[PDB]
DNA sequence: ATCGATGTATATATCTGACACGTGCCTGGAGACTAGGGAGTAATCCCCTTGGCGGTTAAAACGCGGGGGACAGCGCGTACGTGCGTTTAAGCGGTGCTAGAGCTGTCTACGACCAATTGAGCGGCCTCGGCACCGGGATTCTGAT
DNA sequence: ATCAGAATCCCGGTGCCGAGGCCGCTCAATTGGTCGTAGACAGCTCTAGCACCGCTTAAACGCACGTACGCGCTGTCCCCCGCGTTTTAACCGCCAAGGGGATTACTCCCTAGTCTCCAGGCACGTGTCAGATATATACATCGAT
């Protein structure tokens, strides 16, 4: 559910993004 | 003294270099390696703008605001990386929003 | 009535409150427990800016309705 | 039955290839192609709307896309001298174009 | 008069990139009649996110070859590992890049020899 | 009467063959029909997203032709005739 | 006081495209701070050259199928024949296009004694 | 409420047609091709003219710009004629009133 | 020998371009 | 000395092999060396033109790095590190 | 007899490890330059080069051919012929579409 | 002294002239042989605009130096 | 080789709706004027490029010899093309409903633009250490047996 | 496997030049401020998108059969790889000279901005002929006998 530049800044999971390699 | 002086050639190097210590306090970087990053920015950077541009026409907006960029972000970046990019930018905007 | 607030860290703060409690009261309580003065504080509800004189039920803020925490930095 | 005349295997296609390259019409039967979208549409957002024109675009592109896919693909098994295609060819060909990697 | 302190929008976002300078670029970038005040900020951080996201990969990879100074090869070796980023830059090539060590199986040695 | 029957299987074993004819393919293996439908969706996937993405950026509830267009162009597939 | 008449820059080039309208486009096209007066003219004709250059191919090809009204297929069939133009539009696809009739030799039929 | 005129090159297209082919007609869809067809080339051109400005740090797109971009953007001999027609045009417009 | 937008507009050979097909 | 000579043959049968190694090519046919040099030039051809074309548009007699850059980008090859 | 000969193909597989391991440019510098100046001359006589700028081609050029071989490698592999053949390039390029 | 002029048609007009002959004289001769009045005429030398009072040797126009013909259209 | 039926090619007549035209209404271009800053031009500078020269030193070359990979021939096994009867749902046009796009109309917030003050960022600077260089000893395979 | 035997890796010493750091100047950013307009937002209408149905049938499905192609095997012949030695020109270091690109100050041509003026270009309406559709017939060729 994309928005208007809300405050939904939801997740500090980026480490899992870095895990993708 | 200072003849004919080389007009300051602007980079993101320092900006790059700051970031480095936050993620990697230890590591250094070679100019060539640095040279990568400095160029690396503009390419992404121009890719972004041009898309933000295209939005304007297609909405016939005369102005690129934040809402524009984000839309382009989700276009341009692949996969989950976008969302975090969305996130950081968003988290930034709010934090800058209340500023002054 | 219990609600939460989510942070830049995603910290979820436990809040025992009442729908008639002022933002003035709330931030103070966060100032109270978390020691962070409101001067550098604001809380978010659905992206809207919170004024002290407003209460929770003014925004139809319900129990366990979680909010977006902000550090407003003046200086630096 | 006294001997049906059966076109030698492969002869049909070579007429179709002449045929289906000769005319312009869209090979995918329309309506199901639409339904295919609305599903995929739903996942990104619920309750979305389409100018029936706009759907046609995909159909135009989509068929066109796969068309261009086959040519190199055709060349692949030909480059293997195997007059029949094989699925790896697509996997090969796409890998070549770089849509994957 | 007497503007009386100073503050930088970058600091105002607490972010390392020169919001001001970027915000200058778009104005002359022929990218639109006008520039939204908010936009460049948002635009800035994104890069400031990426620039880290890449370097982090490099640094770790830089430590792998145990040289404290990042080189291009690392960046190259870095970028091609992330399965996302590769699709960002796939059309792009890097100076001093090289490629990942890669070998097709059937070309591997043995036959058990 | 329920929801969600088949869809992607709605691209029929004969139908794709027609394309293959236009593709200049003399004989076709059986498993092709599988992987074919795999790619097709995968293609349509990222394509639709963008036009959708534009669309929400337009705050409009409907996908238009212009939407699909601008999807293809930043994709690299740029098309004519439904644009404008 | 007297305009008395009128003249169109297009006529002033004796060319069919609306120099004026194009010249309007660039002004708002965000393509530069200013627009050279000469440019659009030069810019205009180029298209007015191409538009013919393509249609001519179509028309001849349109006559080939012996239909007095140009169709898309012709345009498609036209474009892919010119060895130059194909490289102009190769990245581009055409509505109702189809492709040139083409067959790989080894796939051709055989008696061929 | 209803108008605002949606501008095309159609008429402009249609004029050209009779000069090359006095006989032939065109379908709107076929027309729709051309109208879009213009802008795509057209935008390709401008953006390149743009890029020239920076790389020369010119603030202004003049004729000399466009031509340079033309030789870039168009392939092969077609460019030269395009160069030619535009040039031949400029001169003819140059002496105008 | 390319130029500045000269008057060199040299050839009306385009028919040979059209001949290329 | 006379006038300029072999050139393109100056890409040597062993040299290309090195690339092929980086290319991950186990064994190489002989005629490769021919067609290889064919493509290489053809590539360099259009590439150089543009940077040249920019260069004259700059009214400057010298090709710079930035020139080669802008050649690749409107080519689609865009590169880093020699660009300023 | 005596002399130890690496079995055929073993050399390359070391080189492939080797030449993928390091970053340096495989084409001999100076001749590569001369190759340009010729091709340079045809479009205009009497032209000048930042020796840097030449390096770019070299960087790109090698890089380009590198990416060429991979698919090319796959080609004859897709024909199960461990050796490349010239048609493969002709095949591969026509696939990428630089030709048609 | 013989020179030529090249046209939009590429027509090459034979010209017997003298380096001191005025553009006034030249166009008139083209008006004379080709019937086209100077009002709609101009000739080009190396992109420069030709004034009547100028002669050929004013531009260092030599024998068999070929020129670019123009129809300047006023009206339409 | 002769023979038949199949699909394509083509000829007709036939019916329909899209292009192409004429009419009239309006918006975007033309016309004429000003004021301002871009760019062009000329005048000086010095930096970068070319050039030419000669020393070792690796890389290119060239050949030799034989191994394994390409390629061509053959044969087996089977999958995919073809056809027919059965089955399913696309396409048609026809009717009904309202959601949402597109056009509209007012007020004002946010951006551009100008000026005056302030340090962030760049070039220029030197010293210092991460790392290219290597000669010796540690390992990890390759081919021969 | 089990052997020696290469070639490669990892290691401790040395060494040099580019990193990364500070010196200080300057020009791009920031501040405070005015002005107007792009676009937000609420109101309103009117297109076309969705929905739903049934008469019609062209397309899709499913199965039967066998043909000719995928591929697995073999067998030959030669085109590349390996390797030792013989031949070229890549490279590095060093200085020398002037071309051209970089920077600067000046004037004037050219383009943005602004207003008033009107037909080029658009939508709108309309009438007919190019082309699509249906149906009969002749021409070509493939495969069966």
């Amino acid at each position: 559910l994309t928005k208007a530049a809300d405050i939904s800044l939801d997740n500090l999971v980026e480490g899992k993004r870095k895990r993708r390699s | 003294g200072k003849k004919r002086k080389r007009s300051r050639k602007e980079s993101y190097s320092v900006y790059v270099y700051k970031v480095l210590k936050q993620v990697h306090p230890d590591t250094g970087i070679s100019s060539k390696a640095m040279g990568i990053m400095n160029s690396f920015v503009n390419d992404i950077f121009e890719r972004i703008a041009g898309e933000a541009s295209r939005l304007a026409h297609y909405n016939k907006r005369s102005t690129i605001t934040s809402r524009e960029i984000q839309t382009a972000v989700r276009l341009l970046l692949p996969g989950e990386l976008a969302k975090h990019a969305v996130s950081e930018g968003t988290k930034a905007v709010t934090k800058y929003t209340s500023s002054k | 009535m219990q609600i939460f607030v989510k942070t830049l860290t995603g910290k979820t703060i436990t809040l025992e409150v009442e729908p008639s409690d002022t933002i003035e009261n709330v931030k103070a309580k966060i100032q109270d427990k978390e020691g962070i003065p409101p001067d550098q504080q604001r809380l978010i509800f659905a992206g809207k800016q919170l004024e002290d004189g407003r209460t929770l039920s003014d925004y139809n803020i319900q129990k366990e309705s979680t909010l977006h925490l902000v550090l407003r930095l003046r200086g630096g | 039955v006294k001997k049906p005349h059966r076109y030698r295997p492969g002869t049909v296609a070579l007429r179709e290839i002449r045929r289906y390259q000769k005319s312009t019409e869209l090979l995918i039967r329309k309506l199901p192609f639409q339904r295919l979208v609305r599903e995929i549409a739903q996942d990104f957002k619920t309750d979305l709307r389409f100018q029936s024109s706009a759907v046609m675009a995909l159909q135009e592109a989509s068929e066109a896309y796969l068309v261009g896919l086959f040519e190199d693909t055709n060349l692949c098994a030909i480059h293997a001298k195997r007059v029949t295609i094989m699925p790896k060819d697509i996997q090969l060909a796409r890998r070549i174009r770089g849509e994957r990697a | 008069k007497a503007r009386a302190r100073a503050k930088s929008r970058s600091s105002r976002a607490g972010l390392q990139f020169p919001v001001g300078r970027v915000h200058r670029l778009l104005r002359r970038g022929n990218y639109a009649e006008r520039v939204g005040a908010g936009a460049p900020v948002y635009l800035a951080a994104v890069l400031e996110y990426l620039t880290a996201e890449i370097l982090e990969l490099a640094g770790n990879a830089a430590r792998d070859n145990k040289k404290t100074r990042i080189i291009p090869r690392h960046l190259q070796l870095a970028i091609r590992n992330d399965e996302e980023l590769n699709k960002l830059l796939g059309k792009v090539t890097i100076a001093q890049g090289g490629v990942l060590p890669n070998i097709q199986a059937v070309l591997l040695p043995k036959k058990t020899e | 009467r329920k929801v969600l029957r088949d869809n992607i299987q709605g691209i029929t074993k004969p139908a794709i063959r027609r394309l293959a004819r236009r593709g200049g393919v003399k004989r076709i293996s059986g498993l092709i029909y599988e992987e074919t439908r795999g790619v097709l969706k995968v293609f349509l996937e990222n394509v639709i997203r963008d036009a959708v993405t534009y669309t929400e950026h337009a705050k409009r509830k409907t996908v238009t032709a212009m939407d699909v267009v601008y999807a293809l162009k930043r994709q690299g597939r740029t098309l004519y005739g439904f644009g404008g």
